[PDB]
């Protein structure tokens, strides 16, 4: 029994364009542990990305948090790209 | 199931030595302790599992190698007189589990000396029962004396008609110091063998006190006029008398 | 003092694919990582500055040796489980040990094992027995239950040793663990699908992550469908959560002994 | 952990009971162990306690009090073979063993018919033997150097179901009459002429 990751993309603070913030990607409930996470700006991989270590849940699944400092604009598109054994190809989850 | 070698060893200051230990119980953790009078066991080094080792409470002057799961050797780099002790190897199924007990090896007696010139085998003498004891109790006590030996590395046994006896025997658990004020005092050991007067009265009964001494090995350097005080057996005997 | 917990996890991975360590072990106090060890570093290290500052080097040195041995234990136990199941390839083995100090001063203790991310064995410290999910787990249960003194040590560890460690760690990390960051809460109204009015009650900037969020109608429970957002980490040590409903409505928020009402 | 205290030595009579106490002050607690160590031999595991209570293994009982931080090892129907050192050991919070310095247990044999005497033995090719005294008698050490006295030894003539006490004294001026003058000897000690 493999569990595909839940992928949630949201800002640290309620977002407003022109104001500095943090983009979070919370990847949770996956099993087994091998996972690949990238944050993207307009389709390209963001270089300066912080992340927590692999973390353990009581239901034996795993979770992780990926984040980067960013200034949202009307034009810029952000996403979180995740790969796992349950996925045939990387999943690109947009920031809504 | 813990096999430790050697049982006894005399070393000169500065000499190097390896103590071997093997366990065939499929245990993961192995330990090296030293036991000294008036204190609790002291861990030198230990090995929680195959592939790791760490210092215990008294690691200075030693090192170890966990060769495989079965074996854990202890090395004395440059032997010091302070390293004169009783060494114990031990094992446990695991480390970090409360109830798991230790399994100990037989122990290794190591004596470290500045020179080997004071090493002496024992002189052995059998003292025949007094007729006063025979006439007063109908019992006869043979006394055996092992004297002038150094270091304190002896095993005394009684042999009656070429067979070892244990009944009617009492040997001092610890030898005494012939020169108590001296740091390199030689030792003495006594033992008693008590038989019925009729057993002592029978002249076909042979009594032998046997003292095994653990001293020098073949590799040790000896230049003195007296014979090399090597590991040897010294006995004294007495025949039954009417 | 609020409820607090100490947990140590183990993850063993058989025949790992390039990059995944064969063994990982992580400690937590509440949702905070406190310690880490894996089969690559082979070193037990702090994961919170209040852990690094308050424990002497001998702690990390000693537990490094213990975890190297617990790693070997986990490797062999996972080999035996795979043989019991006739499994080949990569499989996972997990453990979670720990305790909780409740706000009333009562305590709980738990020790559980999993195989391939599913419950396998659950210790019951009150009857000193292991609860097994299948015949394979039953085989392991019979062996673990045969050693009475190890069951007694385990009960003692969960009830006394674990709680004593938790109280020490709770004092070390008091400035982060015992602090309170009250929630920033607001209600947002919006007409969504034609004729539908949606009410969103959003909370953020709170610590600890434990929060109660409910929607009331005229002072009673909303028997209509309520959607809930996950309690998510905002990355700055604080958390965010929400609850939503459809069309007098009020959002009720309880956090760290403070009640808040947002009437629509 | 830091400290484990147990008596240095204990003496009790054959057939009786002895309780060996062990108190501990440690940095956490993961259990207390008792080991038996016969003179010149390896220590062997006797018992383990981690929770409050008492457990029985033959004539050996091991008790633990978590609140008072102590344990006792209780041996019933004492036998000569129980003469040995008893080691107390505690595993601290980090599973490190803290060892007590051990308790040497000395058993006094039941002397059915005392017959205190000091006999002279002569070499087969001399020694003074103090034997058959009651187990209350203590043999003191010699004040004169070149005069050697052993401590008390108990021999057991198994077939005869007989046990006897003895101490040996020898020197290189020396007489059996004065040999054990440094010791409080029984008034009725037979000195043959």
């Amino acid at each position: 029994i493999q569990r595909t990751p839940k992928i949630q993309v949201y800002s640290r603070h309620p977002a407003e364009n022109g104001k500095s913030n943090f983009l979070n990607c919370y990847v949770s409930g996956f099993h087994p542990s091998d996972i690949e996470v990238d944050l993207l700006k307009n389709g390209e991989r963001i270089e300066k990305v912080e992340h927590s270590d692999l973390s353990f849940s009581k239901d034996w699944s795993f979770y992780l948090l990926y984040y980067t400092e960013f200034t949202p604009t009307e034009k810029d598109e952000y996403a979180c790209r995740v790969n796992h054994v349950t996925l045939s190809q990387p999943k690109i989850v947009k920031w809504d | 199931g813990v096999t430790q070698t050697p049982k006894f060893q005399v070393l000169k200051t500065g000499q190097s030595m390896t103590l071997q230990c093997a366990q065939d119980m499929n245990h993961n953790s192995m330990y090296w302790y030293r036991q000294d009078p008036g204190m609790g066991l002291r861990l030198i080094y230990y090995s929680a599992s195959e592939g790791t080792t760490d210092k215990g409470e008294v690691p200075n002057g030693y090192n170890v190698s966990r060769l495989n799961k079965r074996e854990f050797s202890l090395r004395l780099e440059s032997a010091a007189p302070s390293q004169t002790s009783v060494y114990f190897c031990a094992s446990s199924v695991w480390t970090g589990e409360g109830s798991g007990e230790l399994f100990f090896g037989e122990g290794s007696r190591l004596t470290v000396l500045e020179d080997l010139k004071n090493v002496f085998p024992p002189e052995v003498a059998v003292f025949e029962p007094s007729e006063a004891e025979i006439s007063h109790t109908q019992k006869a006590t043979l006394v055996c004396l092992a004297t002038g030996f150094y270091p304190d590395h002896v095993e005394l046994s009684w042999w009656v008609n070429g067979k070892e006896v244990h009944s009617g025997v009492c040997t001092d658990p610890q030898p005494l110091k012939e020169q108590p004020a001296l740091n390199d005092s030689r030792y003495a050991l006594s033992s008693r063998l008590r038989v019925s007067a009729t057993f002592w009265q029978n002249p076909r009964n042979h009594f032998r006190c046997q003292v095994q001494f653990y001293g020098l090995s073949e590799n040790d350097e000896w230049t003195q006029d007296r014979a090399k005080p090597v590991t040897q057996i010294v006995s004294a005997e007495a025949w039954g008398r009417a | 003092m609020r409820t607090h917990s100490l947990r140590y996890f183990r993850l063993g991975v058989s025949d790992p694919i390039h990059g995944v360590p064969e063994f990982i072990s992580v400690g937590y106090v509440d949702s905070h990582p406190i310690t880490t060890y894996d089969s690559v570093t082979r070193q037990k290290e702090p994961r919170a500055p209040w852990m690094a500052e308050n424990l002497a080097p001998d702690h990390w040195e000693r537990y490094t040796q213990l975890l190297r041995g617990w790693q070997q234990m986990f490797k062999v136990e996972l080999k035996r489980l795979q043989r019991h199941y006739n499994h080949s390839g990569s499989h996972t083995y997990q453990r979670m040990i720990g305790c909780e100090l409740l706000e009333d001063g009562s305590t709980t203790g738990f020790l559980q094992y999993a195989y391939d991310g599913q419950d396998f064995l659950i210790f019951n410290k009150d009857t000193l027995s292991w609860l097994a999910v299948d015949n394979v787990a039953h085989t392991i249960k019979q062996a673990w239950e045969a050693n009475q003194h190890e069951l007694l040590y385990q009960k003692n560890w969960l009830e006394e040793e674990c709680i004593a460690w938790l109280k020490r760690f709770l004092e070390y990390g008091k400035d982060t663990l015992q602090r309170t960051e009250p929630p920033l809460v607001r209600v947002n109204r919006k007409e969504t699908f034609p004729g539908v009015t949606a009410l969103f009650c959003k909370a953020h900037g709170f610590y600890p992550p434990e929060i109660y969020m409910t929607w009331m109608k005229n002072g009673e429970e909303i028997v209509q469908e309520i959607d809930y957002g996950d309690i998510l980490p905002s990355g700055d040590g604080t958390y965010q959560a929400w609850a939503s409903i459809e069309l007098l409505y009020s959002c009720h928020v309880e956090h760290s002994g403070v009640h808040m009402v947002l009437q629509v | 952990g830091q400290n484990i205290d147990q008596p240095t030595e204990m003496t009790a009579t054959e057939g009786a009971i002895v309780q060996i106490n062990c108190t501990y002050q440690t940095s956490g607690f993961n259990g207390l162990f008792w080991y038996q160590q016969h003179a010149g031999e390896a220590p062997t595991f006797l018992s383990y306690n981690v929770l409050d209570g008492l457990e029985e293994k033959g004539r050996f009982s091991s008790f633990l009090s978590r609140s008072k931080g102590y344990s006792y090892l209780l041996l019933k129907e004492l036998q000569m073979k129980d003469s040995a050192s008893y080691l107390c050991a505690v595993k601290d919070s980090n599973y490190q063993l803290i060892w007590g310095a051990g308790t040497k247990l000395i058993i006094k044999p039941d002397i059915q018919n005392p017959d205190p005497a000091v006999y002279q033995l002569r070499d087969s090719k001399s020694v003074c033997l103090f034997t058959d005294f009651d187990s209350q008698t203590n043999v003191s050490q010699s004040k004169d150097s070149d005069v050697y006295i052993t401590d008390k030894c108990v021999l057991d003539m198994r077939s005869m179901d007989f046990k006897s006490n003895s101490a040996v004294a020898w020197s290189n001026d020396f007489a059996c009459a004065n040999a054990f003058n440094n010791s409080i000897i029984p008034e009725d000690t037979f000195f043959p002429s």
